[PDB]
């Protein structure tokens, strides 16, 4: 029943900014502890009775605090440990977790590379058409993909996914899959995706013509 | 080492109750307590309830009237059952041994009427000294989740899985691509491995130029 409150909730570092992240709770607690969860993996225990390391884990982390206030600290930030941070404790009967907090690496602005990608002729004699747009290794995450079929601008037909920040080179990737029946597919001819992104002076497009091989 | 395995269902039905098998190895069920914790997609974590080495079960106040936790010392065995689903209770469960120091892999759970389905997986192909893009789309399948690797696990640099996309029609699509040498494209073969435990649907899908 002890509520632990985080913050902040999302939060980006330099490389080498001396990081802090803070857990509060609603009543006295007698230890903190501390996970990183990156994507795709289970929790990792990282601090442990307020400020003990779990071993491996690099000596620019900290932990300290009592009663009801504690925090985490990175004295240099580092890509590798961009990842969530979770504050837990088990002072009573029922353990509880903070909600997080996402810390990002703040890094150079990197341009997406991008990349289109027909329907394949297989997924084509199955019935149905995805056309693919990559948008690869770019920083900052915002980013904005226009899908154009014979210069028709495609809304609320294409979905889109972007993975988490890399732990070596900081950045993200993006995939969007514009959906077409094949008749519709089968009877337009350019296929487009434009990308908006700090990195970029100008909207990119990359495009290919159905039927050129 | 100290290591927790999940066996779990991933799909199960609301009418059902949700059981879950974890299997512990290096340590003593009787000395020590296992605990379970799920996390909702995109959520946070959610300590669910643990069972001491004497047997003696604590539960989360909010969902004490749903969970139980039993044990089988001998077979190193614990067992966790949520009853009173709904599709909310959809949620990667991981057991998670002493000090919460060992954690499961983690098992997820969808809770849903609907039925399995194993997916289509396609070839994303490298176009017509140079960086390639190639992948394959994993397409329609229910419900999560699909694992991909590359060659047999031998291609892990330049790799990005993408997170799933729930599609209009209830099932899921997916994305793998990797980035290469485009002189490498006329010798190296390039495969992805596809994994869709729920269904036990397997694929290995050879990407190439087009021809």
């Amino acid at each position: 029943q002890i509520v632990l409150t985080q913050s902040p909730a999302i939060m980006s570092a330099s490389p080498g900014e001396k990081v802090t992240m803070t857990c509060s709770a609603s009543s006295s607690v007698s230890y903190m502890h501390w996970y990183q969860q990156k994507s795709g993996t289970s929790p990792k225990r990282w601090i442990y009775d307020t400020s003990k390391l779990t071993s491996g884990v690099p000596a620019r982390f900290s932990g300290s605090g009592s009663g009801t206030s504690y925090s985490l600290t990175i004295s240099s930030m580092e890509a590798e440990d961009a990842a969530t941070y979770y504050c837990q404790q088990w002072s009573s009967n029922t353990l509880t977790f903070g909600a997080g907090t996402k810390l990002e690496l703040k890094r150079t602005v990197a341009a997406p590379s991008v990349f289109i990608f027909p329907p394949s002729d297989e997924q084509l004699k199955s019935g149905t058409a995805s056309v693919v747009c990559l948008l690869n290794n770019f920083y900052p995450r915002e980013a904005k993909v226009q899908w154009k079929v014979d210069n028709a601008l495609q809304s609320g037909n294409s979905q889109e996914s972007v993975t988490e920040q890399d732990s070596k080179d900081s950045t993200y990737s993006l995939s969007s899959t514009l959906t077409l029946s094949k008749a519709d597919y089968e009877k337009h001819k350019v296929y487009a995706c434009e990308v908006t992104h700090q990195g970029l002076s100008s909207p990119v497009t990359k495009s290919f013509n159905r039927g050129e091989c | 080492e100290v290591q927790l395995q999940e066996s779990g269902p991933g799909l199960v039905a609301p009418s059902q109750s949700l059981s879950i098998t974890c299997t512990v190895s290096g340590f003593s069920l009787i000395s020590y307590g296992v605990s379970w914790v799920r996390q909702p997609p995109g959520k946070g974590l959610e300590w669910l309830g643990v069972i001491w080495g004497d047997g003696s079960t604590n539960y989360h106040s909010t969902l004490i009237s749903r969970l139980s936790i039993n044990k089988d010392n001998s077979k190193s065995q614990v067992f966790l059952k949520l009853n009173s689903l709904q599709t909310d209770d959809t949620a990667t469960y991981y057991c998670v041994g002493p000090r919460f120091a060992y954690w499961g892999q983690g098992t997820l759970v969808t809770v849903s009427a609907a039925s399995t389905k194993g997916p289509s997986v396609f070839p994303l192909a490298p176009s017509s000294g140079g960086t390639a893009a190639l992948g394959c789309l994993v397409k329609d399948y229910f419900p999560e989740p699909v694992t991909v690797s590359w060659n047999s696990g031998a291609l892990t640099s330049g790799v990005h899985t993408f997170p799933a996309v729930l599609q209009s029609s209830g099932l899921y699509s997916l994305s793998s691509v990797v980035t290469v040498p485009s002189s490498s494209l006329g010798t190296q073969t390039y495969i992805c491995n596809v994994n869709h435990k729920p269904s036990n649907t397997k694929v290995d899908k050879r990407v190439e130029p087009k021809s």
